[PDB]
RNA sequence: GAGCUAGCCCUGGCCAGGGUGAAGCUGGGGUGAGACCCAGUGGAGGCCCGAACCGGUGGGGGAUGCAAACCCCUCGGAUGA
RNA sequence: GAAUGCCGGCAUGAGUAACGAUAAAGAGGGUGAGAAUCCCUCUCGCCGUAAGCCCAAGGGUUCCUACGCAAUGGUCGUCAGCGUAGGGUUAGGCGGGACCUAAGGUGAAGCCGAAAGGCGUAGCCGAAGGGCAGCCGGUUAAUAUUCCGGCCCUUCCCGCAGGUGCGAUGGGGGGACGCUCUAGGCUAGGGGGACCGGAGCCAUGGACGAGCCCGGCCAGAAGCGCAGGGUGGGAGGUAGGCAAAUCCGCCUCCCAACAAGCUCUGCGUGGUGGGGAAGCCCGGGUGACAACCCCCCGAAGCCAGGGAGCCAAGAAAAGCCUCUAAGCACAACCUGCGGGAACCCGUACCGCAAACCGACACAGGUGGGCGGGUGCAAGAGCACUCAGGCGCGCGGGAGAACCCUCGCCAAGGAACUCUGCAAGUUGGCCCCGUAACUUCGGGAGAAGGGGUGCUCCCUGGGGUGAUGAGCCCCGGGGAGCCGCAGUGAACAGGCUCUGGCGACUGUUUACCAAAAACACAGCUCUCUGCGAACUCGUAAGAGGAGGUAUAGGGAGCGACGCUUGCCCGGUGCCGGAAGGUCAAGGGGAGGGGUGCAAGCCCCGAACCGAAGCCCCGGUGAACGGCGGCCGUAACUAUAACGGUCCUAAGGUAGCGAAAUUCCUUGUCGGGUAAGUUCCGACCUGCACGAAAAGCGUAACGACCGGAGCGCUGUCUCGGCGAGGGACCCGGUGAAAUUGAACUGGCCGUGAAGAUGCGGCCUACCCGUGGCAGGACGAAAAGACCCCGUGGAGCUUUACUGCAGCC
RNA sequence: CGAUGUCGGCUCGUCGCAUCCUGGGGCUGAAGAAGGUCCCAAGGGUUGGGCUGUUCGCCCAUUAAAGCGGCACGCGAGCUG
RNA sequence: UGGGAGAGGGUGGUGGAAUUCCCGGAGUAGCGGUGAAAUGCGCAGAUACCGGGAGGAACGCCGAUGGCGAAGGCAGCCACCUGGUCCACCCGUGACGCUGAGGCGCGAAAGCGUGGGGAGCAAACCGGAUUAGAUACCCGGGUAGUCCACGCCCUAAACG
RNA sequence: CCGAGGGUAGGGCCCGUGACUGGGGCGAAGUCGUAACAAGGUAGCUGUACCGGAAGGUGCGGCUGGAU
């Protein structure tokens, strides 16, 4: 339930912060964090390979569990729901009856103090984790492995959720958050429910500074550059694109499809994305 | 105003020093060309 | 060759004083319960005034200079991108 | 003899500019061949959030002392950061190493690349971050937490005693964290004393005083006291912490919870050791048996790993603790005590500067800490001032024009000018009061106005203490005093109306542009199913991201409000298993060379044959485009209306003489005495128009217009004054420039602008201060223009390749 | 073209006369007053504002009049910009 | 107190028919549309037919001249939550009533803000016909919107 | 001290006037179409939205004040 501010500064007019209504614990689990090596967009050559990155807050990457088949049958308690600055979801702290402690990505509605579990015979309840083949058709689900035992790859951002459309041999048919219709293997695990903090998208960064705190540096239009810098560079005064709009490296950027044509995954995609 | 020589013993050694030269192939050619000319110092003098 | 300059990384440091007084909390009123209003408390902000510090707006001087970009008067920011 | 030739030497400009902040000098006495310049004394001025003090970096003997003055020193020099010589830097505790990790670097394994090399897990390196044991005083010409003295502490080795399952590079805890705000109690620091100690003082009209002037401390182990921090205890289970585990984690159970207890810090006290002024006397000696106490102010520092709130969610590893494993328990480890042991490097000096970076003893640049007192509301602001440090390494005169900085001005008050450029005005605090409009925050310090000092009296609340005194902090009321004036000095907004652009705070062309430009939250389009797209890379490998479509890339637009119309013919993109074209390859009708021949060899059509192109659709917040002529109303005029040609379609809303209007100072209205600007209008819009967004918009602006008030030396129109120069004298002494020069005016002539030719006129020889008309004055082999089959950046449906992609 | 700085303003002028004013004249469709037109005449004078970069021009208020030109569209080793 | 009817309201869930799209199969030369046609769709295999899948919306028969609500309005089915109302008995309280300026709340459709959703329908808009014209009536497309959550709007031939 | 009023500064209400601009009323015989009254030749009216030279058109809902 996103939170407004009164207009006591120009930026405060439109700014909205998260409500944090579902957060119980307010500091990470010292056993499950590590240092986040901020890169600022540079690669191992030292070269910016991703523009306009750097300078955001310091962060501690909480280790998240994406292979919940690690602990088949060992129930855990939902001990806390905490803020992860490295993603858009919240994370939940699990105290397994094993005594093991793990972070998972917090589905919507998950109740601190409830217990969760994982396995072929798990209950079809928010927070549990089963191979895809054992989840009812028509169930909303998240944290879906793309291949088996390779880790949760799909639907992990706030409010995302794949819905199960049906089965077809060793493969179930998922409707990804993009609207794509894909065949995923039935042995791929997945956490039933939708990822929480759906109000995430309704946030208004308010001002330029807030974007900086996220490590996002200012983004200069190609239209503002010179011909040496950009296809859209130059021009006396203003200027339309003057050619099909294009990236800094030449390739067109309106409509031009870029998925590799002969990709082997093509055999398992039923419908290219909607809308 | 601030000028361009801001001396620094550590920089001056990790940059132009002997060991820096011997790591590169280009650097060994430096010392080779400087021995050939007979330079008294093959390398900047820095006190450390 | 990044000891100048540009960006990012890691680790440290700095920002006199004064002003305004958001949310919240409390109390009071209010109503079926509310919204809400009032007072107090509170002390938010690329908020205000202003040194350090960072600037370089206007004008005068300087022009074989104090100086291969300086000096004086004025002026922008100064918890933040 | 010329190349703006090259190297050198010496001229000219010239005894000319200048001699580096306008903080400032004077005299006496010394030294010496020589003194404005060195030494000493007295007077004067300057800095004092420094122009004082302490670190760091960098510098590298510049430190101290003696002897020197050729050169360096912008003058002088007896002086010196200069020359010669001798001295000077002392550590188990300060810093760095024999400790730890950060980015990054490097790199057994492994990967990759013609070579050189590029990657890379561990590991190693890597500090101004983590960890770690010393405080005060004395001493030298020069070092001091280093030597010395007092009082403390750490680690290693061996031994004694006591205790215990001891044992780790492995397991666990901890280390260990942001920003803002902030409590209690302290300390640093400071103010006052009529209390304590002190050489003295009585001036010049008064004062022998509760007079003046100086000082009234510092460290410190155990113990103790005050303030804080950290911390539950027991038991049973146990499948997790990549072996084990009594530890940790998870579960249950009993007891204990603002506590207490144990533990750790800070402060205070504390054996004890130090220090100790003014003044006088020659750094010292005295003062002195110095005294060393009371009250107040009080941190941003300490207790600290304190508390609260917030969102953007805040290093690692070692030291340390605990768990066990091999092993070993004659061991080993813990504690206490004792003896011994404890290495390498730095330490001088400069350090906002004459010793560092700027070629200079250069008005520039340089990170951290301390930075006293009084007053002004506060403060690191401002004026004076302590400690301390300086008067800036040419001076003396004169009192011109002129220049810089500065002060004042009759009457007028923007009439100046491109422009109020500049300089006035305003200025702090308290109180009263404050409009349109608005996004209800604002606009707002709107505007405008009153007050401000000193004396006496009366009284209200707070902190300390004790509830009182004293100290200290906020106030209230009454009566008076003086001047031109009470933020009496210093620091400290001129205001308002109205448009353009841009929402806003931000960013920019280091060094002629700070803006209307870039950025920006926000809107749309599009790509991306994750070994993602995209980026760098030959590759490996990275970034993307330890992210996963509420995510990430690219593009345009740029808060917000109301909106964003019509065209898919062409271009781009998207879709289309048919058709057409299409290379290598398949096929091999059918020829050809050669051979006695089997054969060997060559050419080769039909037909099959991908992408791409053709072709069919789609698509505008994709590239883009959004007509012409003629006619028509019962005055005229103008056309709601029509006719026709063409297009893919003919510009909708809103706006408009505009940051766009050529004609144009359009026309009309407002403002003014007067208005090529401005504002409001109209609309034949040369040549607006809807995300290269359209029309608005409160607030914001060192943006660009226009206007009014205030006030002025901007101006009528100038005058006077101050200082620093210019001028004169002593000292030192440049520069560009320069064919040579014995270098006048006019009218002509001349390659067309003559000191230099002709004619005439004028003119004794040489300077100094001044002015800039000429020497087509200097400077720069014109930066505009052309030319060169000269170069380079950029573009594209110019050509031809190439990467990449299909 | 191995450089002759280019508009306008300001400051400083100086010359020409095809005379704007002032002085002397002739003719007039010159009654007077006041004009027209031409001749002589360069001694002196030839204002202050609004607008615009402007020169120029229009306008306000005056005036004896508000003259026109040349001097590298006079004058940037004089200033402005 | 004991009983009854009901599409009264809110939530959660769910069933079938139909249309559209998509995949498979079978199949060929037209389908569609109208007053008549054209646009459009279809040999790149449409329409008609069968199986499968996705999704949204509205609920045929019952259904009535019906029932409920203060009005606007409410219709598959199931459960929960909940308003009103009527009958019976004659038990309780004893005028506790009626109306109602302001206040407040509800208020069809369209419309607006932020998300979602989107099958059919359909302003705007395109095209085909008609026509003197046809910015219409008719035909083929078609975007808001129609649906959901939240919050506005407060109008009506809101009528008996 | 108060004090008529004078002055300075800023507000609120009303009146008059204003380039231009919006519709409105009225005025024998101007132009364009034919929306309504007959089922008015698409039943009409309606609230709302969008569109159009103009009456109006269309969408969604509502009324009969709709004929047969
Ligand atoms: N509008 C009503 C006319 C009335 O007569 C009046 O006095 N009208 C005007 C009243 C305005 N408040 C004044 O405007 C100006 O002065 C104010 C101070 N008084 C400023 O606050 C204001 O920021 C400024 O803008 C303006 O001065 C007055 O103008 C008058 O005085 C002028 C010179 O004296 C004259 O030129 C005017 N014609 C005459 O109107
Ligand atoms: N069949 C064709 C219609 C024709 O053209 C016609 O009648 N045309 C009408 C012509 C009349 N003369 C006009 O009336 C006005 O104009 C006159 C001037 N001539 C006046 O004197 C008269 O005093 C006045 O009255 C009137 O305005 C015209 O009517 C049109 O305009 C009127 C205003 O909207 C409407 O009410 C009519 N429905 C509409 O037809
Ligand atoms: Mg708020
Ligand atoms: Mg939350
Ligand atoms: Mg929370
Ligand atoms: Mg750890
Ligand atoms: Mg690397
Ligand atoms: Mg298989
Ligand atoms: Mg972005
Ligand atoms: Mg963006
Ligand atoms: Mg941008
Ligand atoms: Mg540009
Ligand atoms: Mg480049
Ligand atoms: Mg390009
Ligand atoms: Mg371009
Ligand atoms: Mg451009
Ligand atoms: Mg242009
Ligand atoms: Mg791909
Ligand atoms: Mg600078
Ligand atoms: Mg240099
Ligand atoms: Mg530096
Ligand atoms: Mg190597
Ligand atoms: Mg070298
Ligand atoms: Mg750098
Ligand atoms: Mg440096
Ligand atoms: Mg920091
Ligand atoms: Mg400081
Ligand atoms: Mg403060
Ligand atoms: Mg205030
Ligand atoms: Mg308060
Ligand atoms: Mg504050
Ligand atoms: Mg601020
Ligand atoms: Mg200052
Ligand atoms: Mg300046
Ligand atoms: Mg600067
Ligand atoms: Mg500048
Ligand atoms: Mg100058
Ligand atoms: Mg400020
Ligand atoms: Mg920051
Ligand atoms: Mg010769
Ligand atoms: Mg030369
Ligand atoms: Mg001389
Ligand atoms: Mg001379
Ligand atoms: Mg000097
Ligand atoms: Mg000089
Ligand atoms: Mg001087
Ligand atoms: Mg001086
Ligand atoms: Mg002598
Ligand atoms: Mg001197
Ligand atoms: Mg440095
Ligand atoms: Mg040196
Ligand atoms: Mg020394
Ligand atoms: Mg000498
Ligand atoms: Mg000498
Ligand atoms: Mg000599
Ligand atoms: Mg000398
Ligand atoms: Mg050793
Ligand atoms: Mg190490
Ligand atoms: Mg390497
Ligand atoms: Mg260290
Ligand atoms: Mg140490
Ligand atoms: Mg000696
Ligand atoms: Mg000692
Ligand atoms: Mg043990
Ligand atoms: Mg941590
Ligand atoms: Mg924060
Ligand atoms: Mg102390
Ligand atoms: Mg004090
Ligand atoms: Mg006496
Ligand atoms: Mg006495
Ligand atoms: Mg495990
Ligand atoms: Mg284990
Ligand atoms: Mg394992
Ligand atoms: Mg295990
Ligand atoms: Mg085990
Ligand atoms: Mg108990
Ligand atoms: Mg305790
Ligand atoms: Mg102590
Ligand atoms: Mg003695
Ligand atoms: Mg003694
Ligand atoms: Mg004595
Ligand atoms: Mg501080
Ligand atoms: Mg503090
Ligand atoms: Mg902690
Ligand atoms: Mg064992
Ligand atoms: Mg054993
Ligand atoms: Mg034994
Ligand atoms: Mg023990
Ligand atoms: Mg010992
Ligand atoms: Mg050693
Ligand atoms: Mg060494
Ligand atoms: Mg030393
Ligand atoms: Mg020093
Ligand atoms: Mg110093
Ligand atoms: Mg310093
Ligand atoms: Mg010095
Ligand atoms: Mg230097
Ligand atoms: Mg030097
Ligand atoms: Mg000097
Ligand atoms: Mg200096
Ligand atoms: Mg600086
Ligand atoms: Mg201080
Ligand atoms: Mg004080
Ligand atoms: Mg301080
Ligand atoms: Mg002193
Ligand atoms: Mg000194
Ligand atoms: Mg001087
Ligand atoms: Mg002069
Ligand atoms: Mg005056
Ligand atoms: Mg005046
Ligand atoms: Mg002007
Ligand atoms: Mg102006
Ligand atoms: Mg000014
Ligand atoms: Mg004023
Ligand atoms: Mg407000
Ligand atoms: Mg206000
Ligand atoms: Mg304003
Ligand atoms: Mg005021
Ligand atoms: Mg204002
Ligand atoms: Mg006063
Ligand atoms: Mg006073
Ligand atoms: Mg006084
Ligand atoms: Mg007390
Ligand atoms: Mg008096
Ligand atoms: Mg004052
Ligand atoms: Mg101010
Ligand atoms: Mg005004
Ligand atoms: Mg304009
Ligand atoms: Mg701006
Ligand atoms: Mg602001
Ligand atoms: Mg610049
Ligand atoms: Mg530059
Ligand atoms: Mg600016
Ligand atoms: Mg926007
Ligand atoms: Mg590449
Ligand atoms: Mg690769
Ligand atoms: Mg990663
Ligand atoms: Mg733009
Ligand atoms: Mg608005
Ligand atoms: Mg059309
Ligand atoms: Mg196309
Ligand atoms: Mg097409
Ligand atoms: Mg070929
Ligand atoms: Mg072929
Ligand atoms: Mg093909
Ligand atoms: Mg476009
Ligand atoms: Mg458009
Ligand atoms: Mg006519
Ligand atoms: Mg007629
Ligand atoms: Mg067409
Ligand atoms: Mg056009
Ligand atoms: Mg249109
Ligand atoms: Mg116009
Ligand atoms: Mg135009
Ligand atoms: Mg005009
Ligand atoms: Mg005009
Ligand atoms: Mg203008
Ligand atoms: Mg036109
Ligand atoms: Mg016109
Ligand atoms: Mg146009
Ligand atoms: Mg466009
Ligand atoms: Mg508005
Ligand atoms: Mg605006
Ligand atoms: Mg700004
Ligand atoms: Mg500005
Ligand atoms: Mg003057
Ligand atoms: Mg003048
Ligand atoms: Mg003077
Ligand atoms: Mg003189
Ligand atoms: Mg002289
Ligand atoms: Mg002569
Ligand atoms: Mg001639
Ligand atoms: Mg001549
Ligand atoms: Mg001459
Ligand atoms: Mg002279
Ligand atoms: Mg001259
Ligand atoms: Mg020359
Ligand atoms: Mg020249
Ligand atoms: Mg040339
Ligand atoms: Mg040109
Ligand atoms: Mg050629
Ligand atoms: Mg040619
Ligand atoms: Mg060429
Ligand atoms: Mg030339
Ligand atoms: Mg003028
Ligand atoms: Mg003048
Ligand atoms: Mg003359
Ligand atoms: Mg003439
Ligand atoms: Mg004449
Ligand atoms: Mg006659
Ligand atoms: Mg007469
Ligand atoms: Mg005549
Ligand atoms: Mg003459
Ligand atoms: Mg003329
Ligand atoms: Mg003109
Ligand atoms: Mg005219
Ligand atoms: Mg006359
Ligand atoms: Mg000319
Ligand atoms: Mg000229
Ligand atoms: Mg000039
Ligand atoms: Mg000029
Ligand atoms: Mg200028
Ligand atoms: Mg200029
Ligand atoms: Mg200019
Ligand atoms: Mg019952
Ligand atoms: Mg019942
Ligand atoms: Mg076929
Ligand atoms: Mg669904
Ligand atoms: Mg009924
Ligand atoms: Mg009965
Ligand atoms: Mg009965
Ligand atoms: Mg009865
Ligand atoms: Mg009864
Ligand atoms: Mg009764
Ligand atoms: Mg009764
Ligand atoms: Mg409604
Ligand atoms: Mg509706
Ligand atoms: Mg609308
Ligand atoms: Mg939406
Ligand atoms: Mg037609
Ligand atoms: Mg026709
Ligand atoms: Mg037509
Ligand atoms: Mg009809
Ligand atoms: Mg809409
Ligand atoms: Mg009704
Ligand atoms: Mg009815
Ligand atoms: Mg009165
Ligand atoms: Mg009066
Ligand atoms: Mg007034
Ligand atoms: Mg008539
Ligand atoms: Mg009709
Ligand atoms: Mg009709
Ligand atoms: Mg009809
Ligand atoms: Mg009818
Ligand atoms: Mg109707
Ligand atoms: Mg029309
Ligand atoms: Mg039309
Ligand atoms: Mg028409
Ligand atoms: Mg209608
Ligand atoms: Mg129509
Ligand atoms: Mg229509
Ligand atoms: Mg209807």
């Amino acid at each position: 339930a996103v939170k407004k501010f009164k207009p006591y500064t120009p930026s405060r007019r439109f700014m909205t912060v998260a409500d944090f209504s579902e957060i119980t614990k307010t500091e990470p689990e010292k056993s499950l964090v590590k240092p986040l090596k901020k890169t600022g967009g540079r690669n191992n050559q030292g070269r910016i390979t991703v523009r306009f990155r750097g300078g955001g807050h310091k962060r501690l990457y909480r280790i998240i569990d994406f292979k919940r088949w690690d602990k088949v049958g060992i129930p855990a308690k939902v001990a806390a729901i905490e803020y992860d600055p490295n993603r858009s979801a919240r994370i939940a702290l699990l105290h397994y009856v094993d005594g093991e402690k793990r972070y998972i990505i917090a589905p919507d509605g998950l109740q601190v103090g409830q217990q969760v579990v994982a396995g072929p015979d798990a209950p079809i309840q928010v927070g549990n984790a089963l191979p895809l083949r054992f989840i009812p058709v028509g169930t909303v689900v998240h944290a879906v492995e793309l291949e088996p035992k390779k880790g949760a790859k799909l639907a992990r951002a706030a409010g995302t959720s794949a819905q199960i459309q049906g089965r077809e041999g060793d493969y179930v048919i998922l409707r990804l958050p993009s609207g794509e219709l894909r065949k995923v293997h039935g042995e791929c695990y997945a956490t039933v429910g939708a990822v929480g903090n759906a109000d995430h998208k309704n946030i208004v960064l308010g001002k330029a500074g807030r974007s900086r705190w996220l490590g996002r540096r200012p983004h200069v239009r190609g239209a503002a550059m010179n011909p040496v810098d950009h296809p859209h560079g130059g021009g006396e005064g203003r200027a339309p694109r003057g050619r099909p709009p294009a990236s800094p490296w030449g390739w067109q950027t309106k409509g031009l499809k870029t998925r590799k044509r002969r990709k082997p995954s093509s055999r398992f995609i039923i419908a290219r994305r909607k809308k | 105003m601030k000028r361009t020589w801001q001396p620094n013993r550590r920089k001056r050694a990790k940059t132009h020093g002997f060991r820096a030269r011997m790591r590169t192939p280009g650097g060994r050619k430096v010392l080779k060309r400087r021995r050939q000319k007979g330079r008294w110092r093959l390398t900047p003098a820095v006190r450390k």
